[PDB]
RNA sequence: UGGUAGGAGU
DNA sequence: CTCTGAATCTCTTCCACTCCTACCAAGGAC
DNA sequence: GTCCGAAGAGATTCAGAG
């Protein structure tokens, strides 16, 4: 039941790419088998991703490096 | 009081909005997209323009996605635009979506 | 996939390529049989099958057959959906002209053939014969003759004379004409005409021919030989559900055209006489014209009930067309509508939502949750369970809507805030519960108001609504920095009642431990809410950066203030609560909280304030009664005195001593004075009505009258409303606008007789009609503004430009209208601001001015600061973030991708509903006098008369800004010398406006310039003087000889030789207008500084704003000096007055006309600066732009629009008007072609010419020179590069034809165009996707 | 059904 | 008598959401 | 069994004028 976004906006100043990165992270949670990092309490994926972004453990570069690690794991399983 | 999730559609595949008479959807007027895009809200505008109104393939795909827990969206093309294209082509004026 | 939309005029080969078949039989599907006909408008063979995946015939009806055709049916076996895509064609027996390219203002077919449109109309309808391939015949082929003339010609010439009739002749001429040779011939003619009027429409023909040459289309394609037919499914014969079938009114037109074509074909087969064949051809062409555009030519064909048939063109243009109704106004699923009602229990971010409405809107989510949980195995089971609304469904629903925002909007959506997102809570009932504080932005009134709800489905949409649209985010309006949520009606009344003091009350004199003790005392009833006490208050001030230090002290405050202190956050001081806390005080307190403690404490504080105000207003029990409105005891005496005075004035009028007009004016003045006295007496009796006895002696205090408490707190009412309730209603105007002599003496507390009620109803009805039409006018203006500025989006971050506009406070001869700090707040500087201490800079070059920087600027108090603005932005296709400055909604520089154009247009158009449709100069305060553009001449008396037409009288204070600046007319004497302080209330300048004095340099004899005896000058007798005074005779009044010579006065010495002006060789000359009284006769010695002659001596509403933004030329415009130099008069009053000016360095021949009825005030001898007015009057913005540049016209438009808006009391930031101005002046005309390939007479976009010039300066080639052009908002929107944006706005047919002949290609990249297409808009969250797409290209 | 008006609400 | 100015005519547009209640519309002839 | 106001801008013309 998050009411504000300002605290999460302070992490990503533009507040326009904040929507994009949070949507990407929430899509990762709800479509894939990915489990949230910040503990969940009967909350929608929207607020879960927003709370992760607030804590500073989620960013566009962090998501990019995580995707690179998953790509390396996927190519490793091939051989 | 009135509400609608999915009902009938017209020849232009928009919802008739006969009001409560034929289970119509509230019209998202011209002055409302101005406010929607003044906020900088692009994704909401796209979904309202395509997935909830005219993209029949988009409509069925979105409905199938929602019940499966997914919230994706295929933009597609509105049918009103294709109707306009045919209407203009009917006057001897060549409209083409050149690539 | 696609990236552009292209327009080309379709060739008949293309028409045949589109067609999947042919239409020959006029009959449509049979009424008696469901089967469509063989060759009808609804044909299964040439269009799609009626039943999907099944052929019409049984043998091929099976779904297995793919892409096969029945041999006898001739129908493919694809799905029925292609029936919307398949197109057919009909082959016209005779060529018919396309209506759109005819009967239009451009007259493109007429422009191509260069022969009059009436001639085309005559030829098309078989009236006059036009000749082709004349050959040896004397008459040219372009000329047109009558039928009898054709008979005479054929009896003269047998075969060499070939004249065809109708569209066939036009097509033959179009085929015969060759474009390039005519282009070169017309260019040669243009080189030979040398007259601009002949260049007009000739450049147009040249441009049309060039457009046809460059585009891959041929002129003969304009004449229609093959006519496409709409797909049958688009124009459906929808069943009535009863007897017979509906007609779309389009199938009827197609049937008519097909029938006429078939009859013409039959006539051709039968070889009918030529007259009948020509008549049938005319009928067929008229039918085609009616089908393509009904009512374009002649009268529209009517089906029945005198309703014109809706043709193909009519269903594209207009509000009912596709472009406005369907493309931009798509109806949305997952939406609902219900009445709204107030809910005080809600938090700021929440909103009520009926259980049934929530169940219906969120149905697919409920189905998905049921499938996931496992109660319902299939979708049908889940649907049945939901329809049963079982117990489990509600528990599932509570989970779904737990954190899913819903979008709420009102029917008229003017603000950006007209649609907001809320977190919904399930309630019982059928009404949406809305937060009381939110309703201010929505303009909701809770009187049958309705609001529609929408559900964002996709995850991106949910994040987007939460991040941007949620009500907690919208604290400051985008129009101005003032907060948009504010306690309005009952909360403010409760807070005002709580924070008030009574002279004697229960619990007075107590000393309390803290706010909790005050609450405990008030609750238990031991102390009153207004008792003055001494409470220890813990006050926190953030003296340190990020740290709070507690300060505890005893304070003299009431119990109510102490109780309210509990909800106040930590950061705020105690000084805010201690006052009476009216509406302005509450708004200021909320703004202070927002400034200091951020957003979250502000939201919590707003909720707490609303709850506390509601609770204590309810506990107060404020009520209105007939004893609350007290009538002053002196009202009867004032009325009697006023009636006695008006009777005395009437008696004076009866004797004829005073005229009727002055009697009426005196009566009006007397009644206004009486009304003012009554209102003042009533207010004085009301405000201090309550008298409290405390501790013995009596005492006075502010009254607790409920009506007065409502008025003072700002909750509701005003001074005028109270004046009408308990005082004279005042004089009421007639519908014409005149003031009724007798005012309404009776108030509303007492009765109103019938006559007074009628007089009131006059104005009431006038105001109601005014509002009813204001709504529509403001809506239209807002639509035009939004479309003219749709494309503007903050694209770049910094341009590095140095050009900017100058910000100075506006002084209209009085107090400061706009403080300097208000205009420059939140805007960056173009140049470094100079400290008042010389050689020092206060502000860096590119720093953004904020509250602290403005405050530092306040201490030095420098008037002029250069500020970067939108019009000066050098970035093409968008503005940078620095030029725009603050976002005005958040304390931040504007983000990249913001759609500033739409925000600006909505902010301008929102207050439109409020805007209705229909000496001596003395300074108030002491200061130093500044005088500019002054040529002072002193006489013996010491007065200084200024020679210049325009001169500015300014007052300098100690810190240096011009507190008061007054325009001084030419010839005004001056009291005190410049550069010295003058005491307040002293008339600085004096003059007589009726007679304009004439400056002189030295005393001496006078003889008039170009002296002619008698005619130039003749003495006029005056009774007061007793001796005839010389008066220059008017040019018409005097004879021809005198009028040919210039009427002016030349000073001569006492010896007789002419006096030359000091500092110049030429002899002094002074202007003498026609019929001007001359004080001193010729041959009479004058004094120094004497006058040589005397010369005898607008909407503030919405239409004014519309005119300013449309840049219409005023009915009486002012003329200005195009080029600086010394003025001269080559020829006077010969056809039209001629003016010639020559600059100092090199004389330039100049020609100018001045109308006679317009007075000319510029002196003939004095040099006139460029841009100075020669005739006083309204200034056309085009002249301002052309002479003084873009900055001057920007300043003028901004100042005028702001002055219009200030009168009503609204506040709109200047950045929005600057954005609209930037959108207005986007096109530049080419002064010189230069090396670049731009036509001189052609008009191009300024960004394109800037890019071309930049490329040319990159190389060695010289760039082109351009002159900026100003266009109205309508014209600017219609002249944009892309045809889709112009077509969706206005004049769909004209812009469509213009794009058709020119073959325009639209690159999209706009906001409205991407909305029409259906892609992601370039602004906002779509900016990243669009820039990625641009990079990938 | 669909196109027209007709009245009304904000 | 060309040629800048003034007369005419002529086209286009006049808010945005609902609640509804009706009127309306191709055959007998071959 | 089947068929015939009002407001503005703009284009066109037209009368004056040299
Ligand atoms: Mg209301």
């Amino acid at each position: 039941a998050r009411v504000t976004v300002q605290d999460a906006v302070e992490k990503i100043g533009n507040r326009f790419d904040l929507v994009l990165v949070a949507a990407r992270r929430a899509r990762q949670m709800q479509v894939g088998g990915k489990d949230p990092l910040v503990p969940e309490e009967n909350d929608k994926t929207t607020v879960i991703a927003l709370r992760e972004i607030e804590e500073g453990l989620i960013n566009n570069q962090i998501l990019d490096v995580r995707e690179r690690q998953e790509q390396q794991e996927q190519e490793a399983a091939e051989l | 009081m009135h509400a609608r999730s999915t009902g009938s559609y017209s020849l232009v595949t928009q919802q008739p909005l006969g009001g409560k008479a034929q289970f119509g959807g509230q019209r998202f007027g011209e002055m409302e997209v101005w406010a929607l895009e003044a906020y900088g809200a692009a994704y909401t505008l796209q979904e309202m323009l395509t997935v909830k109104s005219d993209d029949v393939n988009g409509r069925t795909k979105m409905y199938k996605n929602i019940v499966d827990g997914n919230h994706q969206m295929e933009p597609g093309m509105p049918e009103s635009f294709n109707v306009l294209l045919k209407e203009i082509r009917s006057l001897g004026i060549n409209i083409e979506l050149e690539d | 996939e696609f990236d552009a939309i292209k327009i080309a005029l379709a060739s008949p080969d293309m028409i045949r390529s589109w067609s999947f078949g042919e239409v020959k039989k006029p009959e449509t599907i049979n009424y008696r049989t469901f089967k469509p006909e063989r060759d009808g408008l609804f044909c299964a063979r040439i269009f799609g099958p009626v039943k999907d995946y099944e052929c019409l015939c049984g043998k091929y009806k099976r779904l297995k057959h793919r892409g096969v055709i029945c041999e006898k049916c001739g129908v493919e076996v694809t799905q029925t959906k292609v029936r919307r895509e398949r197109m057919g064609h009909i082959e016209l027996a005779s060529p018919t002209a396309h209506i759109w390219f005819l009967k239009s203002l451009p007259s493109r077919i007429g422009l191509l053939l260069d022969m009059p449109l009436r001639d085309i109309e005559r030829v098309l309808y078989f009236e006059s014969y036009v000749v082709i391939e004349g050959g040896m015949t004397n008459l040219e082929r372009q000329q047109i003759l009558t039928e009898e003339q054709y008979l005479d010609a054929l009896e003269e010439f047998g075969d060499e004379f070939d004249a065809k009739m109708g569209a066939e002749a036009i097509q033959a001429l179009l085929k015969s004409m060759d474009l390039e040779q005519e282009c070169e011939q017309l260019r040669e003619e243009l080189n030979e005409t040398n007259s601009e009027t002949k260049r007009k429409k000739l450049t147009k023909r040249i441009k049309l021919l060039e457009a046809f040459v460059q585009s891959g289309n041929k002129p003969e394609w304009m004449i229609l030989t093959v006519l496409p037919v709409l797909p049958p499914d688009l124009r459906p014969l929808v069943p009535l559900d009863g007897g017979r079938f509906a007609t779309s009114d389009l199938n009827d037109l197609y049937r008519r055209v097909i029938n006429r074509n078939n009859r013409l074909k039959r006539l051709l087969d039968l070889a009918a006489p030529d007259i009948i064949v020509r008549n049938e051809k005319r009928m067929l062409q008229e039918a085609v014209d009616a089908l393509l555009d009904n009512g374009r030519r002649g009268r529209a064909i009517t089906g029945s009930n005198k309703r014109p048939l809706k043709s193909l063109a009519d269903m594209i243009k207009g509000k009912q067309g596709r472009f406005r109704q369907n493309l931009l106004g798509k109806r949305v699923d997952y939406s609902g509508r219900s009445v709204i009602t107030v809910g005080p229990y809600l938090r700021l971010h929440q909103c009520g939502l009926p259980k049934k409405m929530a169940l219906e809107l969120f149905k697919p989510f409920i189905y998905g949750k049921l499938e996931l949980r496992g109660l319902a195995t299939t979708i049908k089971a889940a649907k049945k369970m939901v329809e049963r609304e079982e117990a489990v469904v509600w528990d599932i629903l509570d989970e779904v809507i737990r954190e899913h925002p819903v979008l709420l909007n009102r029917a008229p959506t003017l603000h950006r805030l007209g649609i907001q997102a809320f977190e919904p809570v399930l309630i019982e009932g059928k009404a949406i519960q809305l937060h009381p504080l939110v309703c201010a932005a929505y303009n909701a009134d809770f009187d049958g108001d309705q609001m529609a709800v929408h559900v964002p489905l996709t995850l991106e949409a949910q994040l987007e609504a939460r991040a941007l649209m949620m009500s907690t985010n919208n604290i400051l309006s985008p129009a101005n920095g003032e907060p948009i949520i504010v306690p309005s009606q009952d909360v403010v009344l409760g807070l005002y009642y709580m924070t008030r003091d009574c002279v004697n009350a229960k619990g007075e004199g107590m000393v309390l431990t803290g706010p909790k003790e005050a609450e405990r005392l008030y609750r238990s009833g031991l102390a009153s809410l207004h008792a003055r006490v001494k409470v220890r208050i813990t006050e926190y001030e953030k003296d340190a950066n990020g740290e709070l230090v507690a300060k505890t002290s005893l304070k003299d405050t009431t119990v109510g203030r102490a109780i309210l202190w509990m909800i106040v956050p930590k950061g705020l001081p105690y000084s805010i609560v201690n006052q009476a806390l009216g509406k302005k005080a509450i708004s200021k307190m909320l703004n202070t909280c927002y400034r200091i403690l951020g957003l979250k404490p502000t939201v919590i504080f707003a909720d707490q304030i609303m709850y506390t105000g509601f609770a204590y207003a309810a506990r107060s029990g404020a009520s209105v009664g007939i004893d609350d409105m007290v009538i002053p005891e002196k009202k009867h005496e004032i009325i009697s005195e006023a009636e006695a005075e008006v009777a005395e004035i009437q008696e004076q009028f009866q004797s004829g001593l005073v005229t009727a007009g002055e009697r009426y004016n005196k009566v009006i003045d007397i009644w206004a004075a009486a009304n003012d006295r009554v209102s003042k007496a009533m207010m004085d009796n009301l405000q201090t009505e309550t008298v409290i006895n405390r501790d013995g002696q009596e005492e006075k205090q502010v009254s607790f009258n409920s009506i007065y408490m409502m008025a003072d707190s700002g909750a509701r009412g005003s001074a005028a409303q109270i004046r009408q309730l308990a005082g004279m209603r005042g004089l009421m105007a007639k519908p014409d606008g005149s003031i009724i002599e007798t005012p309404i003496t009776a108030n509303f507390r007492e009765g109103l007789n019938v006559l007074q009620y009628f007089i009131s109803t006059h104005g009431a009805r006038k105001g109601l009609a005014d509002t009813a039409l204001k709504t529509a006018n403001s809506g239209y203006l807002t639509r035009r503004l939004v479309d003219v500025a749709q494309d503007l989006v903050v694209t770049e971050d910094d341009c590095g430009t140095h050009e900017g506009i100058m910000m100075t406070p506006v002084i209209e001869g009085g107090d400061v209208k706009e403080p300097l700090r208000d205009r420059v707040l939140g805007r960056v500087t173009a140049e470094d601001v100079l400290k008042p201490g010389t050689a020092d800079i206060l502000v860096p070059r590119n720093t953004l001015l904020h509250e602290q920087w403005c405050d530092l600027l306040e201490e030095n108090s420098v008037d002029a600061v250069k500020v970067r603005s939108v019009v000066s932005c050098d970035t093409d296709f968008g503005v940078c973030a620095h030029c725009y400055g603050r976002d005005l909604a958040r304390g931040h520089i504007i983000n990249k991708g913001e759609a500033i154009g739409v925000i600006a247009a909505q902010s301008i158009g929102e207050p439109g509903t409020q805007l209705t449709m229909r000496s001596s100069i003395q300074v108030k305060n002491k200061g130093s006098i500044k005088l500019s553009n002054v040529k002072s001449v002193v006489n013996s008396s010491g007065k200084l008369v200024i020679t210049s037409r325009n001169t500015e009288l300014k007052l300098i204070d100690e810190f240096g800004r011009t507190k008061e600046s007054y325009k001084v007319p030419y010839g005004a004497v001056l009291a005190k010398g410049d550069g010295e302080q003058v005491a307040g209330g002293e008339t600085v300048a004096n003059w007589d406006p009726h007679t304009m004095p004439v400056i002189t340099e030295v005393s001496g004899f006078v003889r008039f310039t170009d002296m002619i005896d008698g005619q130039t000058i003749t003495r006029q007798t005056d009774e007061l003087t007793g001796l005839s005074s010389l008066v220059v005779l008017d040019s018409a009044e005097r004879t021809a000889g005198g009028k040919d010579l210039r009427p002016a006065l030349k000073i001569v010495d006492a010896q007789g030789n002419d006096v030359l002006i000091p500092g110049t060789d030429m002899p002094a000359q002074y202007f003498l207008p026609g019929k001007a009284i001359v004080q001193l006769e010729d041959g009479v010695q004058i004094s120094s500084g004497d006058t040589l002659a005397r010369i005898p001596q607008i909407t503030g509403g919405l239409p004014r704003v519309a005119d300013l933004f449309e840049a219409r030329r005023p009915k009486e415009p002012a003329i200005l000096a195009e080029i600086s130099g010394i003025v001269s008069f080559g020829k006077e009053t010969k056809g039209k007055r001629r003016l010639v000016i020559t600059p100092v360095d090199g004389s330039d021949p100049y020609e100018e006309m001045i109308p006679k009825w317009r007075q000319l005030n510029v002196f003939e001898g004095e040099r006139v600066e460029r841009g100075d007015v020669i005739s006083d009057g309204p200034e056309a913005p085009h002249d301002i732009l052309r002479l003084r540049g873009v900055h001057a016209v920007t300043r003028y438009i901004v100042n005028e629009v702001q002055d219009v808006y200030r009168l009503q009391g609204v506040k709109i930031n200047d950045k929005h008007i600057e954005v609209i101005v930037r959108q207005m002046l986007r096109k530049a005309t080419i002064v010189n072609a230069g090396s670049s390939d731009f036509l001189e007479g052609e008009q191009v976009e300024y960004s394109r010419v800037k890019i071309a010039n930049r490329e040319l300066e990159a190389n060695g080639k010289v760039g082109a020179t351009y002159s900026r052009d100003l266009l109205g908002i309508t014209k600017a929107s219609l002249a944009t590069e892309s045809f889709i944006s112009a077509a969706s706005f206005q004049e769909t047919t004209r812009v469509l034809t213009e794009a058709a002949v020119a073959g325009k290609r639209d690159e999209l990249r706009g906001l409205k165009e991407n909305v029409i297409v259906g892609r992601l808009i370039p602004a906002g969250t779509g900016y990243a996707y669009h820039q990625d797409r641009m990079r990938r290209r």
